[PDB]
Parts: structure tokens; sequence; C-alpha cells
């Protein structure tokens, strides 16, 4: 470490579900080999797996580049501006299914430590406490041992 | 009638105004070569701009030294102001406060105090009494003090300075020493000048006097930051110059009756020729006294 | 007795970066006022001061000239003359040492 | 030198890396870079919205005038067919008025109690150039702004928002575009206060105000409670007592600020604008 | 930025000037002290048991020997006395101390080598500094 | 303990190769001009009066016999040659040789300027910004001399064709920081210069560049700079003083 | 070895607008292989940083230390560099923005001990680098005030939050 | 603790010493100027004035000879003592050398002074000059001498 990296608080993008959902996937691009024992996983998700998972989520825009590569790749963009590249070298169908659909569920905010696992922007209603909260009132205001009219 | 608060602001747009007619009459680029005459860095030449360039800006180029030190140049025989735009070619040379004789930069600076003198009293008095300045006398420097008459409002007849009152007077000058603001000098001509000031009654007389003096009728102008006076001869670069700086006393001149005139005195040393506490107190005692011209 | 451990460079800029340790700004430095060049207030210039050696060690060679051998010296007094100076009425039976060049300005003649 | 490949290839990267952290390159439009399509980017912008927007006015209201007056300047130094592009300016008009009176009379309707100068200043916060421009950078609507210069300016960016509220409105209708600006525009004040989107300037000059309009008497200010008076880090609490009743009471560290924080809460009450005040429904409409 | 002294401006004929009259000041200022009882002084109480009244500050001149009456010889010091004044008196109160402060100095010294906050207090004193 | 610095380095000379090398140094251009022009004091005079002008470049070239045999031994080395068209192609190489400045683009400079004037153009301007451009044409350029070589003076032969131009420019040269250094990039200017091209007749690749530039002692004084200048005076030793 | 100190002066930048501001002139000079210490040489480059080129080359020749006329020869000559070659209208208008010291390439010889020992001795060398920025030298930050202390006591009891909770 | 101690420490003893103060006394009386470490200066100075008083006693006197003959290690210099040099300050008392600190050497960065005899045949040295009296300070100070002057006469 916490020391060692970064933090920040949890929050959300445009207060996101309050009045509407909004999926934060923006583009996602896949860099898949016509040749290539590497791609073999994302060739077959190329095939049965991108399609359907298109029809489900309409608001995500699917890129699918099919050139020589060493490391197949695919990049997710969000609203927000940020862009996390991931690889799927040599990763099997399922594996390629349940990480992009994890991409399409998180919101774009840096992965790092969260300080803490609440937020709320009005976290008192009868007032926050003070010295004075649970304080009686004497008559005249005044100090202790304070000579009054002198 | 204009209020003194704003009758300032016109003063600077004139003089603003007049200050920048004059260098569109310049052509846009015209070289002058000025020849340095003097026991340091002999037959040095500076190719410099016409109505641009100033003599410090020529000890900018020779070292840091002389315009620390240069308080004064000296062209064709001729005291000119360190700040004052060189119209055409022609020797120059540096004048100090400590050569063997210093005659000219004594009066510069002894002018100059006086000037600064002026506009703290233009400051201290309330709105409500006029205040009113008639000229700097041009007293000698062994005379132990400077001086600059005023005349104040007719409520203020018989009120004399107390002691505190004349430390206010000093705490303004060194506020304005601590400005580092540089003496700006033109030179207009008369007819311009009366038009500054046309509302004060004593200046225009001073300037009608100047104006007789020279055929050409070119009267200098001399402002610190906002404040602008009349002054006779050359002054000094900047109001960091002087160190030291007190009023010493308020001297009314007589006749009084037809009209009242206060006598500021003061006294002051620069920074390259500053004095001892010990020595510093028995030239005050001598400028206290009241100092009439010859 | 040797060092126990190694000193780090952090104590070592503490002790090397102490302001004891640093140079101090001279404030006694002013221009000449015959030359122009730098001194201190109480030191002499070094430009003035070369120019009198370079005229005294020329005026020292020609006296050697005179003398002509070591244990030599005179019992009278000595005199420097320029180009265009003739003995003056108050160096009268002097050793007259003649210079073949201008009398320098800052040399006056007493 | 060692022999192998995968190393030297690893290093070269690592290298490339630290060369732009030392010299990033300038930004650039999401258009100039590889995969885009913006066809398809303009439909999802509203599939992902939920809306049945509209795609000859959608793809008019990214359109400024800026743009087409630099295309023509492209063309003719080229010598090059008229172009039939209309411009967002009629398209933001539209928006931009139905947004003023789509907002006032939720405010209106929700604070019945606030003037109008109040719920004036609100919605020239919601519709801000600040505000506006935040929702517009985290809904894709600057990828797809056409305009002349990136990044695009805060001004082209916040009467190209409008117009996509324009295209909205002819498409779906007032009522589905009143969700749009309730789930989007509202939603921008919420941990907020009011006097931090109304900046006003002495509080308590305008209390005397609100108070002669419901006929009570003028507040008077007197001392609560008090700590650290001759002490550099004091505690006031400065109460209005209106007919001996108190309305308001506030701290601060010196008593003028104290008194001037007392008279923002009592206007915070006045309006029904408090941090007590219940939050604002976002369910759907019965 | 350059540091100066009392003498580094004057000239040749100035010099000797400054030095008498300065010297001059002090004589007039220590030769109008010698009327104290006259001077508006304060009350003059006698002495009573417990009573500590203030010292000197003298100038080690030497030793010299000394014999007594007896016959034993005794060494002693030679202290001088030489301008010393009271300088300012401070009461118990604002003494923070049971007894109450008087200071003394002693041994006049030059004007040009002393502080400005110093040579304010003798100024307003009337007396030259002291050592 | 023994490791030293590898200095050995000498210092040599290179105005001249290796001795008795049967290879030798093959120059393209000449260092000077065979025979020196001196146009005639008032010239500017006559840019005004045109016709005048016309009259006497025509005059001049017909009764300067040496002149007019030199345009002979040009058209020896190339017979489809005109000299009521250079005057109209020099224009082309001058503009085209001083648009060069503003790009840095010193590959295509070499072939419309010599080697001998190269160097005087760009040395200068290294690390300095130049925006030159042409602005208009004021009077037609003419043929003033031609003159050719001494035959085979190293087994080459060069002609050399002075031309007059008077045509307006502007120039505006900024430092290695981008601050103005000299001229108006808004206002153009009237300039009379004589330019001087060469070509090496005898090699089939030659061609017709510009060579440098006649500088008559009766010109205007050029523009002054933004800048101030200080020229400082001897600089003496102690023993040594000032003179008058 | 590297040399990349004498390659800042051949950056051209492009001409500024109109209404963009005058920009300062800046002036890379450097002296390789110097006999003298680094460590040295580094209180002769801190004296002067900071200072005007009048100034530093005053300090610089009362100094009795041996660099001192070394570092003073590199400040002459950026200087008549920066007027001749990087257009500098006054000479005086210069102040010492950068002044290090650096490690040149030394040699090893051998020192001889008692009982046959030995101990192995480096001639060093040094670099001096040295950058002119054309202008009046930035005014001394002042020191920290009273109230500028307190300002900032009572900003950090403001900053503090109710931690570890809601 | 070196309390009072007026003579230094300087060569390899006392006797080598006096011997380092008489070669640089001899050379003065040759040249009638020299440059030197400023303490081996100071501290031969003394001696540089008392030997004008053993000149002043004359040459007929036995116990001057002797010191001029152990002090001068060149014996031609003695008639110049009593010819010259002795004669030259007759008219005065003291004061008869001047000693002047110059720039610190080259090779050790050692104090440096200039002694000579006044009234000398050489070149002026640059004396330090004191500032003229029509300065702003000295005139302002000349006004109230003047006033002091003329009160006391009243
Ligand atoms: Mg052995
Ligand atoms: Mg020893
Ligand atoms: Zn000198």
């Amino acid at each position: 470490t916490a020391r060692g990296t970064p933090s920040r608080f949890l929050a959300s993008v445009l207060h996101n579900g309050l009045g509407r959902y909004v999926q934060q996937l923006q583009r996602l691009s896949f860099s898949v080999s016509r040749d290539g024992a590497s791609s073999r996983g994302a060739r077959e998700f190329v095939e049965r797996e991108v399609i359907d998972f298109a029809r489900r989520n309409p608001g995500v825009v699917i890129y699918v580049n099919s050139r020589p590569c060493c490391v197949p790749r695919v990049v997710a963009e969000y609203l927000n501006g940020a862009v996390r590249e991931e690889s799927i070298h040599c990763k099997s169908v399922e594996e390629i299914s349940t990480l992009v659909q994890k991409l399409a569920d998180q919101s774009g905010l840096d992965v790092i430590r969260i300080r803490k696992p609440f937020h709320t922007d009005n976290p008192s209603i009868q007032g926050q406490w003070h010295p004075f909260t649970n304080k009686p009132t004497t008559f005249r205001g005044l100090r202790p041992r304070e000579v009054q009219d002198p | 009638q204009l209020s003194p608060t704003e009758l300032t602001e016109m003063r600077n747009d004139l003089f603003n105004k007049e200050k920048a007619r004059q260098l569109s009459l310049t052509p846009r680029t015209e070289k002058i070569e000025v020849k340095h005459v003097g026991k340091t860095d002999p037959g040095t030449v500076f190719v410099m701009n016409k109505n641009i360039s100033t003599p410090y800006s020529c000890a900018m180029h020779l070292s840091e030294w002389y315009c620390r030190k240069s308080i004064l140049a000296l062209v064709d025989g001729q005291p000119w102001d360190m700040y004052k735009p060189l119209t055409k070619s022609c020797e120059i040379k540096f004048l100090t406060f400590k050569d063997c004789d210093p005659g000219e930069v004594n009066k510069a600076y002894w002018r100059s105090c006086a000037m600064m003198m002026g506009c703290v009293i233009e400051r201290a008095f309330k709105d409500e009494y006029m205040v009113n300045l008639v000229r700097a006398p041009e007293v000698p420097v062994i005379s132990g003090a400077f001086c600059y008459d005023v005349v104040l409002d007719s409520k203020l007849d018989e009120w004399m300075p107390t002691k505190e009152n004349l430390r206010s007077f000093t705490k303004d000058a060194h506020a304005l020493i601590y400005k580092d603001l540089p003496f700006e000098t033109l030179e207009v001509e008369a007819k311009v000048a009366l038009e500054i000031f046309q509302h004060s009654k004593y200046k225009v007389d001073f300037i009608e006097e100047k104006a007789s003096q020279n055929p050409e009728r070119i009267v200098k102008l001399h402002r610190i930051g906002d404040f602008i006076d009349v002054s006779e001869g050359p002054l000094i670069p900047r109001t960091s110059i002087c160190f030291q700086y007190e009023v010493s006393a308020v001297h009314n001149l007589q006749p009084t009756q037809p009209s009242l005139i206060r006598r500021f005195q003061g006294v002051s040393l620069p920074v390259h020729l500053r004095a001892h506490f010990t020595i510093w107190d028995k030239l005050l005692e001598r400028s206290r006294k009241m100092v009439t011209e010859d | 007795a040797a060092p126990k451990n190694r000193r780090t460079i952090e104590v070592n800029r503490c002790r090397r970066r102490n302001p004891q340790k640093l140079i101090k700004v001279k404030n006694n430095i002013d221009v000449c006022p015959e030359c122009g060049h730098l001194k201190q207030k109480h030191v002499l210039c070094a430009y003035c001061y070369e120019k009198v050696c370079k005229e005294t060690a020329e005026i020292r060679r020609q006296i050697g000239k005179q003398e002509g051998g070591p244990f030599k010296a005179p019992t009278i007094e000595t005199v420097v003359l320029y180009t265009g100076e003739t003995p003056s009425e108050q160096d009268q039976g002097k050793r007259i040492i003649e210079r073949d060049r201008k009398r320098p300005s800052w040399f006056t003649q007493n | 030198v060692k022999k192998g490949f995968r190393a030297a290839f690893r290093f070269q990267k690592e290298l490339e890396r630290q060369r732009l952290l030392r010299c990033p390159p300038p930004p650039v439009r999401r258009s100039e870079k590889p995969n885009w399509d913006y066809h398809a980017e303009i439909q999802a912008f509203g599939h992902r919205l939920q809306e049945n927007f509209s795609l000859d006015l959608l793809k008019t209201a990214f359109v400024n005038s800026c743009y087409i007056k630099s295309e023509e300047a492209k063309r003719q130094q080229l010598g090059i067919v008229l172009l039939n592009l209309k411009s967002n300016q009629e398209l933001s008009e539209q928006g931009t008025s139905f947004s003023q009176t789509c907002l006032t009379q939720f405010l209106e309707d929700e604070y019945p109690d606030m003037p109008t100068e109040g719920i004036k200043n609100l919605v020239d916060f919601l519709t801000g150039e600040e505000v506006v421009c935040h929702v517009a950078r985290n809904l894709a609507v600057e990828q797809l702004t056409l305009s002349e210069e990136f990044p695009v300016p805060p001004a082209v960016l916040q009467q190209t928002f409008f117009a996509v509220i324009g295209a909205l409105l002819q498409s779906s209708g007032p009522e589905r575009t009143a969700l749009f600006i309730r789930d989007f525009l509202i939603t921008q004040m919420t941990g907020k206060e009011l006097f931090e989107m109304w900046k006003i300037i002495n509080p308590m000059g305008l209390l005397v105000e609100e108070l002669k309009k419901r006929n009570v008497s003028a507040p008077e200010s007197r001392l609560t409670r008090q700590s650290g008076g001759t002490t550099a880090l004091p505690l006031y609490f400065v109460g209005l007592y209106c007919d001996k009743k108190l309305i308001a009471e506030g701290p601060g560290e010196t008593v003028l600020v104290a008194e001037e924080e007392a008279a923002r809460v009592a206007l915070r009450k006045l309006y029904g604008f408090t941090e007590n005040r219940r939050p604002w429904n976002y369910s759907k409409p019965k | 930025k350059s540091g100066t002294w009392w003498d580094e401006h004057l000239s040749e004929e100035n010099v000797p000037f400054i030095k008498q009259l300065v010297s001059d000041e002090d004589k007039a200022q220590l030769a109008s002290k010698l009327c104290p009882l006259k001077d508006e002084p304060w009350p003059i109480h006698p002495w009573e048991p417990g009573s500590f009244r203030v010292g000197l500050i003298a100038l080690k001149l030497g030793m010299m020997p000394l014999w007594t009456k007896d016959g034993q010889k005794h060494v002693v010091t030679l202290l001088q006395v030489q301008d010393c004044h009271v300088l300012k008196y401070t009461s118990k109160e604002n003494c923070n101390g049971k007894m109450a402060t008087l200071s003394v100095g002693g041994k006049t010294v030059s004007r040009f080598r002393k502080a400005t906050s110093i040579l304010e207090f003798y100024r307003e004193l009337g007396l030259p500094p002291k050592q | 303990t023994e490791k030293e610095f590898m200095q050995h380095a000498r210092k040599a000379g290179l105005v001249i190769p290796p001795e008795k090398s049967d290879r030798s140094i093959h120059l393209a251009c000449t260092a000077g001009i065979f025979d020196a022009y001196v146009p005639p004091e008032g010239d500017a005079r006559i840019s005004s009066l045109s016709k005048e002008g016309l009259i006497e470049r025509t005059e001049r070239m017909k009764k300067t016999m040496a002149s007019q045999v030199s345009i002979r031994r040009i058209k020896d080395y190339d017979a489809n040659f005109k000299i009521k068209d250079f005057p109209e192609k020099a224009k082309d190489i001058f503009i085209e040789a001083h648009l060069c400045l503003n790009n840095s683009d010193h590959d295509r400079l070499h072939t419309l300027v010599t080697e001998h004037c190269f160097p005087d153009m760009t040395w200068d301007i290294k690390y300095k910004t130049v925006r030159w451009s042409f602005v208009e044409s004021l009077e037609p350029s003419h043929v003033v001399q031609v003159r050719c070589s001494s035959m085979m003076n190293q087994g080459n032969v060069y002609g050399q064709i002075t031309v007059r131009m008077h045509t307006r420019q502007t120039l505006a040269i900024y430092d290695r920081f981008g601050r103005l250094m000299y001229g108006q990039e808004d206002v153009p200017k009237d300039v009379l210069e004589y330019v001087v091209f060469e070509k090496q007749l005898t090699n089939p690749y030659g061609s017709w560049r510009m060579h440098t530039k006649i500088v008559p002692p009766w010109a205007p004084p050029k523009q002054p700079i933004l800048k101030t200048v200080m020229i400082p005076g001897p600089q003496l030793k102690p023993e040594e003083e000032y003179e008058e | 070895i590297s040399r990349k100190w004498e390659k800042k002066n051949k950056i051209v930048y492009p001409p500024q607008l109109p209404g963009e501001p005058r920009r300062p002139a800046e002036i890379y000079h450097c002296r390789r292989q110097i006999k003298y210490s680094k460590d040295k040489m580094w209180y002769l480059a801190k004296l002067i940083r900071g200072m005007s080129i009048d100034q530093a080359l005053a300090q610089l020749e009362f100094n009795d230390k041996k660099g001192a006329k070394i570092i003073k020869e590199v400040l002459l000559e950026a200087q008549d560099m920066a007027v001749r070659d990087h257009n500098v209208e006054f000479r005086s208008n210069l102040y010492i923005a950068e002044s290090t010291s650096g490690r040149g390439q030394c040699l090893k010889r051998i020192r001889y001990h008692g009982r046959g020992r030995f101990g192995i001795m480096e001639k060093v060398y040094c670099h001096y680098f040295v950058k002119l920025v054309e202008g009046p030298p930035p005014p001394p930050e002042p020191p920290k005030t009273a109230v500028a202390h307190a300002k900032e006591y009572i900003q950090q009891l403001r900053s503090r939050t109710i931690v570890h909770t809601l | 603790i070196s309390h009072g101690r007026v003579f230094r420490r300087m060569g390899l003893g006392p006797e080598s010493r006096i011997h380092l103060l008489r070669n640089l006394l001899t050379g003065l009386v040759r040249h009638e100027r020299i440059e030197a470490p400023w303490a081996r200066v100071d501290e031969m100075r003394g001696y540089a004035e008392k030997l004008i008083d053993y000149g002043k006693l004359g040459d007929t006197n036995e116990r001057a000879m002797r010191m001029a003959d152990f002090w001068l290690t060149e014996k031609d210099l003695i008639p110049k003592l009593f010819q010259v040099l002795a004669p030259r300050y007759k008219d005065q008392t003291g004061g008869y050398t001047r000693m002047l600190q110059i720039p610190n050497r080259s090779l050790d960065r050692a104090k440096m002074a200039v002694i000579e005899y006044k009234g000398n045949c050489l070149p002026p040295l640059p004396l330090p000059r004191r500032d003229s009296h029509l300065t702003l300070l000295n005139q302002l100070l000349q006004g109230l001498r003047q006033d002091l002057r003329q009160s006391q006469e009243a």
C-alpha cells in the first residue's frame, strides 16, 4: 504494498446507477493471427463467441483485426478514457470468454487500493458531532467562575 | 473642479501621450556612434539607437559596476540623466559620488531628494486641505539641508508639525525608497507643460520663467511613478540610491500676512556615502535650522 | 582504530555541505579609480602595482650599467630623468639615471 | 556479446516506454487513431444510453460550423461536389431552450420555496460550461464531435451536447427527453451545497429581505457557545433569534464568520435546500 | 551590500575635526553629572538591617606591598574607579526576583564601535557608552 | 599502474593532399571572376530611366568586342543556347536558390549555386531561421557582361554571365531562440544587385549556377540592425600607456 | 564518454509569434579534463551558482584556490561566446543558472609503502559545466515569516478529516 | 600560552631568524624597496627604523659602526647609511618606512607586503587615498564645522 503503490476512494462515473445504468465499456479491439498456435483460442472465440457477445452488448463496438502476430491482445477502452490492454496468449475459449465479460463489467477506474469499502456524500442526517453537541447551556451563557453584573 | 485623486490621472495621460509622441517622431531605427572618454576603457565606442538608448544602456555593455556607481552621465561636457535617451552621436562620460570634484552629482542628488519630499507632502494631509507646491529652492549642499517650499490651506495657518508628524513624513519617504522607482525625464515645449499644470497657479509661473531663459523654450519634466513635478537640471536614476532620508523641521517664511509659505527641510545620504549613527545625528541638528539661499 | 561501518552519502553530504565548509562571499571588493580594475579595500591594485614594477625594473637595470659591478653603490642621491628633462635646481650633484622613454603621467617629478 | 533475441527485443520495448514518458507525444483525435468507424460508433452511442435516436439527426448534432468552414478551406487549396452538410446551431437552440425550461420545472416543483433568482443560478450551473463538458467527456460526445481544433474547446463542446438533446427531443419527444436530463444533469448536484452552486454575497442582507416578505421581525444575533476567545484558535456559535425563537445557529472562527454562516443556514431552511432534505426521486414515473 | 566604518569616506581635514568633536561632547556629558543631589535626586532613606546597596565597577591597576603597625607585610591590589555611573533601575515586581536590580557601567568607550540599539540607550541617558 | 592516455595527436596541413599522387583534386567552379566588372556610377538613377537602361544595355554588349566574342565560345559547347532566355532563366535560379535557405534544402542548393558561393550563404545562418520571399519584380533583367576563361587553364573552360536584377524582396532573420534579428517580414524593399553565374562548359553535366554578387562601392548603406553594439578599445598592458 | 553539453547550443527554436514574450537566451559551455578534483571544484561552482556574471568574476578573481582561475577563464569565454554567437545584446545581462563539476577520465599510478607494501593512487581529473541565461539574477527567496508558518499550520488543522469512519 | 610575546618564531631558530631579517634589511638598503611575505616584513620593519637611529649617531661612534657592520652584509652599503639615508631623515624623528599589503603571490598564495624607505628615487607606489573633501558627506561636515567655529567666536 500500500505504501509502495497509489490509492483512490470508492467512486463511480457520472453517478452511474443513480438515474440509469450506463455500460462503461465502449470499445473492444482484438488482434488475432490467421496462423499461429498462440492465437488458436482467440480464433475459436471469433467463430462462435464474439458474434453472440455483440448481440448482448450493442453499446460496445468490437474490432477484430486479423494480422500476423506472436502475442494476441485485446484492448478495452472505457467512457472515462481509460485504456486497459490484456493478452489472450495461449488461452482457451472459456478463459477468453470470462475475461472479455470481466472487461464489460468494469468501470475503467484504476484497479488500485481502495481506502474505504463505502462512499456517501451525505454521511450525517442529525448533525455531525461537535464538542458542544451533548453539553447543556447555562443561564446567561456564563463561564466557569465568571462574575456577572460586577 | 477635479478631485485630487483624479487630478493625477490626467497628468499621467498627458505625460504618457507626449512621451509616446516623441518616440513616434524617431525613425524606425537610426544609429549613433557614442564614444567613451574616460580614464577607464578608453577608446570604446557604442553603436546605439537614437532616441531610445540611454547612458545606462551604454554602461550595461561595459560592466555591472558602471551601472551601480554611475549616478550621472556627462555628454559633451553637459550632465545627462542616466535614463535620458541620446539624440545624437557624442562623447560620453560617467560620473560617481566618489570623484575629485563631484559637484554636478551632488546637485542632482540634492535636487532629487527634494522632489521626493514633495511627493509625500501631497499625501500626508487630508483631502480637505489644499496643498499647493511652489518650487524647490536651489540651495547649496554645504548649507546642510534641502528644502521644498509649500503652501497649506487657510485652516492650517498656525498648525505647526510635531515630532510624531515629522516622523510619519520619513516613513512615507522610505516607503518610496523601497519601491525602487526610476526618475523619468521628459523635455517638452513650454506650451505643452502649461497644459499639464494649468490647474496649479504657482507651477504656471515657474514654467513661464524657464521658458524665457531658453531660446528653444523647452521645459524638463520629471515624474516618480504617478507623481509629476517640474525641476531644473538632471536628477539621479532611482530612489533606491538614497539610504538615509529624514525631514528635519518646517519653517514659515516671512512675510506671512500676504501669503503663508512653509519650508519643509530635510537631509539625506546615499548608499555609497553611508554615515555613522553618531555622525548622522550631528547632521540632523544643522538641518533643523532654517536655511536661506544666497 | 579503523572504521566500524561505512559512512553513507547522506551523512557525508551534511558534513561536506555544511555552511562552515562552503566558501564565504567577499564584500571588500571595489574598483580602482585609476585603471577601473577590481581590488580589495585594504590591498593595492594588482594592475597599477604591476606597471610600477615594470618601470622600477627598467630603472634598476640602468643603475647596473652605471655601477658596472658589485659592491659599487654610491654615497650620493639618485635621480631619474626622461627624454625632455634636465637636472633641476635641487637635483645638483646627484646620480642622474637617463631613461629613453616619456615620463609616466603617474610618475610626478619631485 | 550474448546470443539471443528475446531479451534484446524486450529491452527495446522498455526503452520506447521510457522515451515516451520523457517525451510524451501530443494528443490527437480518436478518429485519427486506428480501429474507428464513425457509423458504428454513433449507433452504439444511442443504444448505450437506451434511446431511439434518429441517425440522420444525430449525425448533424456533432457537425459544427467551425468544422464546415475549415473543411472548405482544405478543398479550396486543392481546387476540389458541393457540401450540403448542416450545422448543429438549430438543434442546439432547441435543446438549450428545452433544457432550461425542463430543469426549471423540475427544480420549481421540488423546491417551491426557492426564489427565481436562485432557481436561475442553479439552472445556469447545471447547464454551465464546466458541468456540461464533464458529462460530455464521459458519454463519448467529444470523440464523435466534428470540430476544427483538438482538444475540443469547452464552448464548442457545450453547444454539441445540447444539440444531442434537440435530436432526441424530435425523435422521442419531451417526456422521453426529460428523463435524459434528470439522469445526467440533475445528478450533478447530489453531494453539493446550495451556496456552492449559487454563489451570493452578503447573505445576512438577503435573509432580512426574505423575512420581510413573510412579515417576520428582523433577526437578532447572539452568542450561544464560545471557546478560546483569547486564543488564536477560537470557536463561536452565533444564533439568529426572531421574536426570541431560534431559527438558525452557525459556527465560525470569528464572530463575523459565524454570524454569516448562521444566515446561510437560515436561508437553506427557508428555501428547503437543507442537507436533511429527502433525496431526489429517480424512480420511474407512475 | 558592503560594510563601512566611521572614517571610511571622511577626508584628511574632517577626521581630526570629528575626533575632537565627539571627544568634547563626552567631556561635557561627563562634567554634567557631578551634581546629582541638585538634579532632582530620589529620596535618600537611612540604613536598615537587612539592606543591600549597590556596588562599583573598578579597573585593576596592579599590586603593591603594605605593612601594618605590627610589622607584618600585606600585599594589596589597586582598583581604580573611572567613569562609573548608574544606568537604569528595575523594581522588584519587574525584576522577577526577590530583590531589585540596579545596572552600573564603567570605562567609557568609543561610540563608533557600538551597536545602534546600545548607542540610543546612552543617547537618552546623557552619557557615553560603557565597556 | 603504467597505463596512460592514448594522446598522440599531431597537427598537419590540409592545404594539399599527399604528394606524388596520380589522382588530383577536381574542381567544378573557379575561385574568382576572370575580369572584374564595375557598374557605372549612376546606374541606380538609370533604374528610374528604364528606356535609357534598355539603350545602354544593348549598346554596351555590342560595343564591347571582348564580351561579344565570349558568347561564340559558349555556343561552341552548347548549340541550343540563346541570350534572350538566360535573364529569364536566372530569375528562376536566383529565386529557387533563396527558397532553399528557408527549408535548409542544401542537397538541391548545390545544383543551383557553386561551391565558392555555398559557404557564404549557409555558414552564417547555420543556427538561424530565415524567411525570404520574392514579392514582385520591378525591371526586367539584362545580361550586362559575358566573359569566358582562358582555354584549358586546367584542361577546363568556364563561362561567366553577369546579370543585373532590380526587384523587391522581403527578408526576416530570426535568431537561434526565435527572436527577430534583422529585417521586417511585412514590408518589402527595393534591391539592386548584380548576380554572377558560372558554368563548366567542358563538363558534359555542367550547368549555370550562381557564383557571387558584385558589390559596387557606390551602393546605399544596408538596413541597420535591431540591437546595439559595443566596439571595445585596445586592451593595454600595465606597462604600456594609452595614446590618442 | 558523453558530450551532450556541447550539443545544447545547437538547438534552434521556431520563430516566436508577435504576442509571445521575449525568450531569454541560454548559453552552455564547459571545459574537459581539468587536472583538479571535482570535490574541490564543487565548492567553487556552488559559490557562483545564481550570481551575476560580473559578481561571479569578482569572487573568483580574489579566491586563492586554483579552480578559481580556471572557472573565470570559462566564464569569460562563455560571455564573449554569448554576444558574438548567441545574439546577446548586453554582456553584463547574464547570470549563472547552472554550475557544477563532473568526474573525468583519471589515471592510476603506484604509491610505495613500507615493508614492501604499495597503494594505488589516481591522478584525478574533472570537468566544469556552466549555463548562462540572459537577464538579471532571479531575486533570492525571502525567509519564511511567522505569518506564513501560522497560515500553513491553520491550513493543516483545516485539512484534517475523521479517519477510519464513514 | 603566548601572552606578551612580541617576537615571532621564524626560520630554524633565534639565530636563523636574525639572519633572515638581516638579509631583508640589507636588500632594503640597497634597493630601498622590496616585496616579501607580510609577516617577515612586519618583523623586520622595526629593525629598519632603529638602523636609521644608529646612522644619525655618526660614523665616528664605534657602537653605531659595529651595528651596521653586523646588520649590513654588503660593506658598500655602510657608507650609504651614514652619508645618504641618515641625512635624508635628519628632520624627521620617526616613520622612515611605509609598509603596504599587495596581492598574494601565485606559487603558494602567501600574504605579501611591500616595504620601502620614504624619499626614494623610485616610481611612486599607488598609495591609498582618502575620499575627496568635495564629496557629499564631507561638504555636509565642512558646513557643520563653520557654524560651530562661527558660534564659538560669537
Ligand atoms: Mg624494499
Ligand atoms: Mg616554520
Ligand atoms: Zn588600478
